[PDB]
RNA sequence: GUGGGAGAGGGUGGUGGAAUUCCCGGAGUAGCGGUGAAAUGCGCAGAUACCGGGAGGAACGCCGAUGGCGAAGGCAGCCACCUGGUCCACCCGUGACGCUGAGGCGCGAAAGCGUGGGGAGCAAACCGGAUUAGAUACCCGGGUAGUCCACGCCCUAAACGAUGCGCGCUAGGUCUCUGGGUCUCCUGGGGGCCGAAGCUAACGCGUUAAGCGCGCCGCCUGGGGAGUACGGCCGCAAGGC
């Protein structure tokens, strides 16, 4: 099972405008993904975590998706 | 805040000698700058009642490090608590 | 008589109840049904083999209408939230993709007693 | 003053006289304030990830300055009054924190 | 002092999405709801389920932890501003300026009181439906205060680590949050588990001591009567010491 940050260049987990780089932390759902998936840090997580919040009020990223199969 | 040109200033203004960072007066000094900024924070603000503590503290060492002054040199201390609007 | 060849059909399931509404390509629907619409009354109503009767009962009604493919639209949880889906692709509507759009707050509400 | 990003969100479907005019005013409410611009960014049209404005995209603009911190507040209200700006969010930069570094 | 940091610490304004309720609208019948089974209840004045729009209040999913911050009560969307505490490194300044702390003064979950707003959802009292030998209860349906905001009182609690503060001393191993380093590791500062010596009535505790010491405050002296009586103080009251 592949961790996020396992495949990725070297990025800036500031950003909170770069869209196609932080949709792929979250899963089909809207949802911010676990370290136990993200293979952050606690710092690293934590400081993901906000950047992502300012992309979704500015409407670049999600709060929510729906489940396919099922 | 206290940007730190503000505060050197302040130091410098308060020194013994040149580079004095440390003594009573510097500190006592300081300390009343932050004093000051916390009243004027307080002033509006009532309902923030932690940062309020943290005057107190504040506060309370002011007064100590005078009464220490005032027990070792009188003379420094009539003048310091003069040029800063004290008692 | 709308002739309505392809829809969506929300499959809205309880622990009470299970019940089956379909609609068209923009939501607005075309027939239903409920455990309770079929003879069943109380308990009795959410059991599995009603959100199949249900299931099947409304798919009956839309191809009453014309209705052939169908996007499905899961909401809740109970018995037969599957049974439902289930007796759906077996109806001979040929069943486009299944969704759960199951909704639930982000916090805001108090919950009954019941609940916490 | 401190460094600020700005971005402003709008309705997509202007034309050129009136997203130039938003844009004019925009920089008349920056000016009025005392914001000084560091430099811009505009992406302009892009795809949202939810209605806004029931409207499935929006445009996008990025302003960098460095402006007094009594005003950066009211600089927002007036920013965004405007009917046709959708959102205005206005953050003070931070240094780019690297991982996978 | 200088430089570097982490943080749901506080106060103030803005602002975002999900959800509940309600109003409007389209489409569409005969039920929905709820239970152990039920019934009240809502539904043909068109409910429920589905779609579109609006209004309002409250609370912040995932991230989230066996995590962080705070003296404590406690503190979670996002943004800006005002502000508190605190950790590290450098070894620069002052030169014992220290610890504790009866009174005092300030803070102090919830519920509660006053005045004025606000009221989605929940909901003591209450109104009903059931269950039962009866039901004032558990379960169901409604529902007022309240819950929310401003201001002013109230001062309690399993306010719990049931463990007063500060300092020095006394094997380790392990997990972790946050600094610094020549970054298998090491070195500060928090958080947890196991465990040396030791302590303990046992349970346990064990460099986050309940061990070895010192300073200072608080407190105890069989159970009931009883946190009662009386007196005093405080309180609008409830009531508190
Ligand atoms: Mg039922
Ligand atoms: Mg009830
Ligand atoms: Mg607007
Ligand atoms: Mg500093
Ligand atoms: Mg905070
Ligand atoms: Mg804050
Ligand atoms: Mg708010
Ligand atoms: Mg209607
Ligand atoms: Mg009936
Ligand atoms: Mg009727
Ligand atoms: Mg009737
Ligand atoms: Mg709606
Ligand atoms: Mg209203
Ligand atoms: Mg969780
Ligand atoms: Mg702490
Ligand atoms: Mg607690
Ligand atoms: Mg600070
Ligand atoms: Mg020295
Ligand atoms: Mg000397
Ligand atoms: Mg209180
Ligand atoms: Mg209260
Ligand atoms: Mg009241
Ligand atoms: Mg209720
Ligand atoms: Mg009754
Ligand atoms: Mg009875
Ligand atoms: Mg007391
Ligand atoms: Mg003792
Ligand atoms: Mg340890
Ligand atoms: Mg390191
Ligand atoms: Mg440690
Ligand atoms: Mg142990
Ligand atoms: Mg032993
Ligand atoms: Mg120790
Ligand atoms: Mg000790
Ligand atoms: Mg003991
Ligand atoms: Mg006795
Ligand atoms: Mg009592
Ligand atoms: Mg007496
Ligand atoms: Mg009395
Ligand atoms: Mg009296
Ligand atoms: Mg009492």
């Amino acid at each position: 099972k592949a961790k996020v940050k396992a495949t990725l260049g070297e990025f800036d987990l500031r950003d909170y405008r770069n869209v196609e780089v932080l949709k792929r932390f979250l899963s089909e759902t809207g949802k911010i993904l676990p370290r136990r998936r993200t293979g952050l840090s606690a710092k690293e997580q934590r400081i993901l975590a906000k950047t992502i919040k300012r992309a979704r009020i500015l409407g670049l990223l999600p709060f929510t998706e729906k489940l396919v199969r099922k | 805040p206290i940007t730190k040109e503000e505060k050197q200033k302040v130091i410098q203004e308060f020194a013994r000698f040149p580079g004095d960072t440390g003594s009573t007066e510097v500190q006592v000094a300081l300390l009343t700058l932050r004093i000051n900024r916390l009243s004027e924070h307080l002033k509006v603000h009532k309902k923030d009642h932690h940062s309020h503590r943290g005057l107190l503290m504040m506060v309370g060492q002011r007064r100590r490090l005078l009464r220490y002054l005032q027990r070792e040199d009188p003379e420094r201390y009539r003048a310091l608590i003069e040029k800063l609007g004290i008692r | 008589k709308r002739q309505v060849a392809s829809g969506r059909a929300y499959i809205h399931a309880s622990y009470n109840n299970t019940i089956v509404t379909i609609t068209d390509p923009d939501g607005n629907p075309i027939t239903w049904s409920s455990g309770g619409v079929i003879g069943y009354k109380g308990s009795r109503k959410g059991t599995p083999y009603a959100a199949q009767l249900a299931a099947l009962d409304a798919a009956k009604k839309a191809m009453a209408y014309g209705m052939q493919s169908v996007d499905v639209i899961v909401r809740g949880t109970g018995a037969g939230r599957e049974q439902a889906i289930r007796a759906l692709q077996a109806s001979g509507l040929q069943v486009k993709s299944i969704v759960d759009d199951t909704p639930v707050p982000h916090n805001g509400c108090r919950p009954k007693k019941k609940f916490r | 003053m401190r460094r600020y990003e700005v971005n402003i969100v709008l309705n997509p479907n202007l034309d050129q006289s009136q997203l130039a005019l938003e844009k004019e005013i925009i920089q008349r409410a920056l000016e009025n304030y005392g914001a000084r611009v560091e430099k811009v960014e505009e992406l302009g049209l892009r795809r949202l990830a939810y209605p806004i404005a029931k409207d499935p995209q929006g445009y996008f603009l990025w302003y960098q300055v460095e402006m007094p911190e009594d005003r950066v507040n009211d600089l927002a209200r007036e920013l965004r009054i405007r009917d046709n700006v959708r959102r205005v969010m206005v953050v003070k930069s931070q240094e780019p924190f690297l991982a996978n570094a």
